[PDB]
DNA sequence: TGGGTGGTTCTGGGTCCATGGGCTG
DNA sequence: CAGCCCATGGACCCAGAACCACCCA
DNA sequence: GGTGGGTGGTTCTGGGTCCATGGGCTG
DNA sequence: CAGCCCATGGACCCAGAACCACCCACCC
DNA sequence: GGTGGGTGGTTCTGGGTCCATGGGCTG
DNA sequence: CAGCCCATGGACCCAGAACCACCCACCC
């Protein structure tokens, strides 16, 4: 919409008086006509034209247009007339005959006018799109006093949410007290164990009634469907369950008290009629109920609402594939549609909407169908497609499509079987022959945390296909393709008996991860045409990438990748068309894209797989990258000596893996100390807890028990604190910290003891950026253990090796020094700064940096080679002792505390280390260090250093600000480091810093302008 | 606008202007430049286009220094640019033309470019030249009213050899145009050769004026000759019996020729303005130093009034045809 | 194509749901669409609401026209209300002077297409594939003018001997002006070097003829005389042509050679498609060297490829990119020459 | 007439680490 | 053979900045 | 089914102002 | 001589006002 | 009032040649 | 080594005839 719709209105303007020659209103008003009109039909209104209204003057004045709802009211009016005429001295004519004056957008061909409420609220030139797009913005948002008295009652249920929540959770504890309650409580559990989750718990059970509860008493209030609670079958159960226990005074004492929580939204609700403005309030009560109520357990649902921009693009382009590739239609009788996930029922509440009035009833009855896993879902989902049918059409009729049941596990089995009627249809969708499968399956991979203890549940002949499909191809050794999207994309290509579509809205990953290597190999044997419009918007990526990434297509509520995409399996090679959006773009803009984009008319790019199945960032071919290797998994695993040696190293390390990094680190040996002390003190205590409880993890979450740990306090053996363990280590670039570097607080040590033995071992690093890496290559030379996360994937690469009996033979490769003497006719030494020199190179880490974020960097030979050595050497020496290179001048001046209170005094000894940029953030050379401290005489090519997104200064003053430990152990119960005590070391680190820079800096610019 | 921001233009424009400034107007400035600039392009685009006379342009001596100043800018993308775009003005027009044969039908554009233009670009420049045309009807009623009159007083006819005919502003060309169709094919060639003359002041007229007549005598005769009987020169200042007419070599040759040519009948409509409406519009008539002083000498001497309107733009064009009429003849006008 | 009429299915249901309402003036907004954006993909725009003077003198204005680049009706469209009887409303509003040229005398239920004053086609508008038919025909409809031109260029082949007989005297009577001799000798010796060894004076006078012919249908029938100004071969051969063809020399040449040019210049400007015009670009090609010399018509081959042949050429050497070299016709890199364009 | 006051919505901008699979052994 | 190295991207939230009344100093 | 508004386009048709600016005084 | 008086006729344009055309509403 | 015939135009349709001129021989 | 044998397939076009339109003689 937007700029869009507004743009193609000025050109098509143009083209009527260019073709017709005429510039009488009746002519040019077609294009105003078809700018609204096609705004309204995203908006889900429609403009219709000449409508007669009889007015309060009795005249049935005709204006030019009415914007109406699908309940047939009147919400705005258009009047055009010809540019020839005064706009304004029209405008009272039209409105002194009784022309409408709430909401109508009088026009010329040059100058819009908008009388909201009786008095102009905008007027705009027509030329310029951004100002006509903001006026028919207010027009097309405009609604009535009563609707806006509803928005704001939803927006109070929100707030009220968690106290009538708190109500209702009194009466379930006192639900307890009773034994005929726990009786079909236990009965219950025992029934859903057998079809829902083979783990149901008894909480799960209270949630399920509470659900019954709080959407019973709203299926009275704010709808007036309270028969669907005593029709579902679903409900009637848990209706029994309610009933034992809610009745009587229990059920009066509760009604009284929540009166007043549901009471507000009711008084409302009863002046709204159309479903489509009262479906918003179930849409809010979908999220909120879980945010105030099991939070973990939504996170492995997903529970989250897809924006109807997104379900009306997808459901309108399935059309036109249908029509395309299978010659039928949505609307044909053959072609069932199944929704894996109905969630808040919008795919098939919007599938209503799309399909005609005439093949509504056929559609409903036997071909649209749904799944649902929680019950407050299947009672919204079940409510919104009943309604939206009786309004469609004009006649009620209950959904008998929509089962209870893990889509997933119901692959036999009483899987479905939590009532008669649920397995009843269970089978019968089973047996349905569904060609279109469209939804927006639920994304998780991993999870949270190891202390959140929330994993996902395992799936049987399900991880077993994508184990023989997906993951088998994979090369990648972290294969993710255990996310519940993959398996509910594997769960798909299965559900499609023959040929049809699986039109579904995910995680972009699929596009571009080393992990779905396989998926992209395998899915192009499994379908015939892939379409995907990458709408980008991962959060998860920081600098430069961010910006490009531009906002999430889901209201900036995620922050992950998405990814529309249309995979079409026909009844040659498989065509995998793409189309991402712009860079740097809005939420907004992206979803009023989608709202008017036709599926026909969009650019898409044919991508071809290359042999590293990578769909996209194809790398060049031209490049001359094949020159030699720093390391390759070869060199490391080798047995030959020097038979299989091929690279510049032999050993490949990650840094250390701390898993618990604020248990493991400290800014002083002295609080590391009583920290570690706590910690294996917990766990010696754990190990006494009694074997069950142990290994139902039902202890206490003050430690982070990581997966290693807690298989440790399995065997219930002990620990030990050692001080010689800990040793200091650089976790983030330019910052050395105390580690414990203990085998039981570290879970992946990798190879890095084989380096510096306990930190003992003298050896120089050089630390890498490995693959994928998102922010811009970095590398950097040290002689302190590194950790995974100061370079991105940090991959070291040692000078010496530290062997199992204390012998630090060169790590350097001898292929290496035979392959680099015959070119050039050395010593491992000088290699070694050799190769950080060519990785220092710009035109290197510019022209190959598609390469480089691929594989190990293959290193060029390079004509010189003494004076790549020698750069190499100052670089490397200048970034191992950075801590005592040169004290570059710094002007340092601290200001008073102004008014002498204690509290302005402390506040102005806060970590206030900003960088002070000016006019487009450009460094003024000044850098507040504190309130008081304010440090500055920085050069601007102190900035210019990047060791990644941020400067080699800006990752300094990084790690120098106070942080809030998210470890809440250690955030009140432990130590607290604050600035005041800091700032003068910080003053002699940041000037090392500053000349390190300048020095760097001045060594890379000496390099060639071409690369070898 | 875009060809003012390239040297060679503005070179090109600066000589054009000084030359201007001796030969059309004392004060003829950038203005008036550009205005004849685009009086070129838009006149090159619809003669090669409706009146299929493309080649009007490189017979013209004027069209010819004139595309010296549209040379530097109008060539290649600047120009298949413009064209892109105003294709969509004369796209109509071109097509229903394409099917009229008659000259005498498609002189009714030429009518329409000639009064629209001034009223659209420069409506105070049209008020100073009279930019109106004379309805048919008038031109030819003149046209055989003078040779009655000329049987009557001087038993001559317009056709007969010796009547030199002079339209001191021409506009459309109506006057000369009207006495092709008039006087006899055996008797045409000749008149069309040495004794049907005029002179117009602007530069669109002129274009659609020698057009006019070329495509008319074309019509009657069957071969197209060029009429070199016109003169872009200011009549009231053409009293040199001189740099006036300089524009190009041809023109001052043409203004000489002319200006000793025995005229026996000065045909024509005269512009008529008294004064400019309001003082504020700063587009009072020029000053003609000779006609002027004549003027104040006979008509204004023997007035007994006390505001003199005679120095009218009709007036002045009256005292000079009795001046040019140096022995005998008629001076046909129509005038307020 | 069918996408455009299951949408304007889906906005007449729409209108009468959302609006409730049958009445002519806003259910016709769905048709008025469908049309004006079928129109839009085929080069024409429909106008609405255009008046028109019929034959007896009666403005009539029917619901839309269908309009050119160069603001020429080529299809006009009369929307009733379903209330009422399609035969009985067609003959009123024909009696009163509704063209039948080619109308689409629409009703929200069926749509009947008079062609030539003859019913052609009556289709249900229930059905996305007879309308999309009905529509295909009104929207493909030949106008007089397209006609008139085949017509046309048909007799310039046959006149085109006689043409060449004023162009051939007006070359031999530039043989006399040594301004001429002396530019040719100019141009045989630089082709004696490009083009053919043995370039000879009766050469460079085929190819004067050439810029004389094509230098004057290039700016009458195609309306590109820029093309002879900026080409660059154009200005090597202008530089021999303006040795003599200027002044009254060129006025003669161009008034004998304009009977011959009158008619096609007619029916060429009232056609907008080059892709119609090209076929008066494919008839002076061949029936030039017919004419004048039809010996080096055989050396060099004067005979155009028939359109489906090249299409069909075209579509294989993709279809053939993709199975053998994995790329496309649009790819970058793909080099396409044609050794022989004619 | 800022200014305090005291909230109160927009808005840009980025993490350590779960945890399955090869892999000698 | 089963404990031991490698990986690899991850269904938001949060300081902090206008800005908004809001009297009211 | 006419029939009168509603809306927009398409022809006639009627009907009419303050104020520039040279020349003549004029002192 | 500049600084007062005294004339004297002026190259259109535009708001109603029909009056159609078409068609929704309103009777009939 | 057709009907055949005289006259001129307008589509289709069917149906097919001697002889250039490079190369290998060849005595 | 320059005559002397040996192939070998070729970037259309134009007369019969059909049939059609129109008008004149010819039956009817
Ligand atoms: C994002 S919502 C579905 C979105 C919804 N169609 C919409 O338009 O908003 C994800 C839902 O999938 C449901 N679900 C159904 N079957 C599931 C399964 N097997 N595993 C996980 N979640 C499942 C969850 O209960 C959750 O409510
Ligand atoms: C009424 S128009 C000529 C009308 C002409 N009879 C016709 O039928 O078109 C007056 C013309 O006189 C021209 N003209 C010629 N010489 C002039 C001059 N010295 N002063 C003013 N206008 C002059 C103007 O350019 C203007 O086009
Ligand atoms: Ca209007
Ligand atoms: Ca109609």
């Amino acid at each position: 919409m937007s700029l869009q719709l507004v743009k193609k209105f000025q050109k098509r303007l143009e083209d009527i008086v260019a073709y017709g020659g005429t510039r009488n209103e009746s002519s040019v008003r077609a294009a105003f006509q078809q700018l609204l009109s096609d705004w309204a039909e995203g908006s889900g209104l429609r403009l219709i034209t000449e409508v007669t209204q009889k007015a309060v003057a009795g005249n049935n004045v005709r204006p030019d247009g009415t914007l109406k709802d699908s309940l047939q009211q009147s919400r705005g009016y258009w009047e055009s007339k010809d540019e020839a005429d005064t706009l304004d001295d029209e405008i009272q004519k039209k409105l002194a005959k009784g022309y409408p004056r709430d909401n109508i957008i009088f026009e010329d061909s040059r100058l819009a006018v908008l009388m909201q409420n009786g008095e102009e609220v905008q007027r705009v030139d027509m030329g310029d799109a951004g100002a006509l797009a903001g006026l028919l913005k207010l027009f097309f948002e405009f609604e009535p006093p009563q609707v806006l008295e509803f928005r704001k009652a939803v927006d109070h249920f929100k707030d009220e949410m968690p106290h009538l929540l708190k109500i209702l959770r009194e009466a379930a504890d006192a639900a307890e007290q009773k034994a005929d309650y726990r009786g079909e409580r236990d009965h219950f559990v025992e029934i859903a164990k057998e079809a829902i989750n083979p783990d149901f718990s008894p909480r799960d059970a209270r949630e399920m009634l509470i659900q019954h509860i709080l959407t019973g008493d709203l299926f009275t209030s704010v709808f007036d469907n309270a028969q669907y609670h005593e029709d579902n079958n679903i409900a009637q159960q848990l209706q029994q369950l309610a009933a034992t226990f809610y009745k009587g005074p229990v059920k009066r004492d509760i009604a009284e008290r929540t009166k007043r929580y549901y009471g507000a939204i009711q008084a409302a609700a009863a002046q709204i009629a159309d479903h489509h403005e009262k479906q918003r309030f179930l849409k809010a009560l979908y999220e909120n109920f879980y945010r105030a109520y099991n939070p973990a357990g939504a996170e492995r649902l997903g529970i989250f609402y897809t924006p109807g921009e997104i379900v009306r693009f997808m459901i309108e382009a399935t059309d036109t594939l249908l029509e395309k590739h299978f010659q039928k239609e949505l609307a044909d009788k053959g072609v069932e549609i199944l929704d894996p996930a109905t969630g808040t029922g919008t795919f098939i509440t919007e599938l209503i909407d799309f399909l005609p009035k005439a093949k509504l009833e056929q559609k409903y009855r036997e071909e649209l169908h749904c799944n649902e896993l929680a019950l407050l879902p299947y009672y919204i989902a079940n409510l919104n497609i009943e309604a939206t049918y009786a309004q469609k059409m004009g006649r009620y009729e209950e959904f008998r499509n929509i089962v209870l049941v893990d889509t997933l596990d119901n692959t036999s089995g009483l899987f479905g079987s939590v009532t008669a009627e649920n397995l009843e249809r269970a089978k019968r969708q089973n047996a349905r022959p569904v060609r279109v499968i469209i939804g927006n399956p639920p994304y998780r991979a991993n999870q949270a945390n190891e202390n959140d203890n929330n994993k996902n549940r395992e799936y049987k002949e399900i991880d077993r296909r994508i184990k023989a499909t997906y993951v088998a191809a994979s090369t990648a050794q972290k294969t993710k393709l255990y996310d519940m999207y993959s398996r509910f994309l594997r769960w798909a290509t299965d559900r499609l008996k023959e040929d049809g579509i699986v039109a579904f809205v995910s995680n972009s990953s699929f596009i571009d991860s080393r992990t779905f290597d396989g998926f992209r190999k395998e899915v192009v044997k499994d379908f015939d045409h892939i379409y995907i419009l990458d709408m980008k918007g991962n959060a998860n990526t920081s600098g430069e990438r961010r910006k490009r990434e531009g906002g999430n297509v889901f209201n900036d509520q995620i922050k992950v990748g998405v990814a529309v995409y249309f995979l079409v399996r026909s009844a040659k090679d498989t065509k995998i068309w793409y189309h991402a959006v712009p860079d740097f773009w809005r939420a907004r803009e992206k979803l009023e894209w989608l709202k008017t984009t036709k599926f026909e008319d969009i650019e898409f790019d044919h991508i071809r797989p290359d042999a590293k199945h990578n769909w996209l960032g194809q790398v060049d071919e031209e490049n001359d990258w094949n020159e030699f290797l720093p390391v390759a998994d070869k060199d490391t695993k080798q047995a030959k000596g020097l038979g299989q040696e091929r690279a510049i190293f032999k050993l490949y390390s990650l840094g250390v893996v701390t898993n618990r990094d604020e248990w493991v680190y400290s800014r002083a040996e002295d609080e590391l100390a009583d920290k570690v002390r706590y910690f294996i003190g917990r766990y010696n205590e754990i190990i006494k807890l009694p074997l069950g409880d142990l290994m139902s993890r039902n202890w206490e979450g003050d430690i982070k028990m990581t997966r290693a740990t807690i298989a440790d306090a399995q065997s219930r053996k002990s620990y030990s604190l050692e001080k010689n363990s800990i040793v200091p280590s650089l976790y983030r670039p330019f910052d050395v910290l105390k580690m414990y570097f203990s085998k039981n607080l570290n879970e992946m040590q990798y190879q890095m003891p084989s380096i510096f033995p306990k930190g003992v071992g003298e050896n120089v690093v050089i630390a890498l950026s490995g693959s994928p890496a998102a922010k811009p290559f970095q590398v950097l030379a040290t002689d302190i253990l590194p950790s995974l996360d100061l370079l991105e994937k940090t991959q070291c690469l040692p000078f010496y090796r530290y062997t199992m009996n204390g012998e630090r033979l060169n790590n350097i490769t001898d292929y290496a020094l035979k392959a680099f003497q015959t070119h050039y006719a050395i010593s491992r030494e000088d290699i070694f700064h050799y190769v950080y020199a060519v990785l220092h190179h710009p035109a290197y880490r510019e022209k190959y940096a598609l390469n480089l974020r691929q594989e190990f960097p293959r290193i060029p030979f390079y004509p010189e080679f003494g004076r790549w050595a020698a750069w190499g050497r100052e670089l490397m020496a200048l970034h191992i002792g950075f801590e005592s290179v040169a004290p570059y001048p710094l002007k340092r001046t601290d200001e008073p505390p102004k008014n002498d209170t204690p509290e302005a005094l402390a506040l102005a000894k806060k970590a206030r280390l900003k960088v002070q940029r000016d006019a487009a953030k450009q460094p003024t050379g000044a850098v507040e260090l504190d309130g008081l401290t304010t440090l500055a005489g920085i050069p601007a090519a102190a900035w210019a250093y990047k060791l990644g997104n941020r400067s080699a200064l800006e990752w300094v003053l990084e790690r120098h600000k106070e942080t809030t430990p998210k470890d809440a152990t250690i955030r009140e119960k432990f130590n607290t480091y604050r600035f005041a005590d800091h700032k003068e070391r910080v003053i002699d680190l940041l000037a090392r810093v500053t000349t390190v820079s300048v020095e760097t800096v001045r060594i890379v610019g000496e390099m060639p302008a071409e690369t070898m | 606008d875009a060809a003012e921001q390239k040297a060679d233009y503005r070179g090109e424009r600066d000589h054009f202007v000084e030359i201007a400034k001796e030969a059309i107007n004392p004060d003829f400035s950038p203005r008036d430049a550009r205005e004849m600039l685009i009086q070129h392009i838009l006149t090159g685009d619809l003669f090669t286009s409706v009146f299929d006379n493309a080649q009007y342009h490189e017979d013209n001596n004027i069209a010819q220094q004139l595309q010296q100043l549209a040379a530097t800018f109008y060539k290649g993308p600047v120009k298949r640019d413009i064209a892109e775009r105003t294709k969509r003005y004369y796209g109509a027009i071109q097509a229903a033309a394409a099917q009229i044969a008659d000259h005498h039908e498609k002189q009714r554009f030429l009518k329409a470019l000639y009064e629209n233009f001034y009223r659209a670009y420069n409506p105070a420049g049209a008020e100073r030249l009279g930019i109106f045309y004379t309805p048919g009807e008038i031109v030819r009623f003149m046209i055989e009213a003078t040779d009655t009159l000329l049987e009557k007083h001087f038993q001559k006819e317009l056709a007969d050899k010796g009547v030199e005919i002079l339209d001191p502003a021409t506009g459309t060309g109506t006057f000369i145009t009207e006495l092709i169709d008039f006087l006899p094919k055996a008797k045409l060639e000749q008149k069309y050769r040495e004794e049907l003359h005029c002179n117009e002041l602007a530069l669109l007229p002129y274009y659609i004026a020698n057009l006019n007549i070329e495509a008319t005598y074309a019509q009657k005769m069957g071969r197209y000759e060029e009429f070199r009987n016109i003169v872009l020169v200011d009549t009231l200042d053409n009293t040199g019996f001189g740099l006036f007419g300089s524009v190009t070599a041809e023109n001052l040759e043409r203004a000489k020729r002319q200006n000793a040519r025995p005229v026996r009948v000065i045909i024509g409509n005269p512009p008529y303005r008294a004064n400019q409406a309001n003082e504020n519009d700063n587009n009072k008539n020029r000053e003609y130093k000779e006609i002027d002083r004549r003027i104040k000498a006979t008509y204004v001497a023997a007035s007994t009034a006390q505001k003199t309107k005679l120095y009218d733009m009709y007036s002045r064009f009256l005292r000079w045809a009795t001046d040019r009429l140096k022995e005998d003849g008629i001076v046909a006008f129509v005038s307020n």
